[PDB]
């Protein structure tokens, strides 16, 4: 799955 | 394989 | 594994 | 079978 | 044989 | 047996 | 990625 | 997210 | 992570 | 960035 | 915003 | 942050 | 900025 | 603001 | 800062 938020 | 970067903050 | 942050 | 997610 | 990769994360 | 991590 | 600069003061 | 005022 | 301050 | 100057007095 | 008065 | 005074 | 002078006496 | 009378 | 005396 994305990343976390930056 | 991993996944994507994720969204900006 | 998840992504890397943003 | 196809292996986990990554 | 073993299977194919996995979806990605 | 299953395959690899993605 | 760090999210952009905030506004002005 | 957008940083804090200035 | 947020951005810098303006 | 800081806000600009203030009014005069 | 804007600094203070003079 | 608050700009110069005036 | 400061103001400007004060009126005459 | 305007200075004091002279 | 109010101005000068007149």
């Amino acid at each position: 799955p994305p990343g976390p938020p930056g | 394989p991993p996944g994507p970067p994720g969204p900006p903050g």
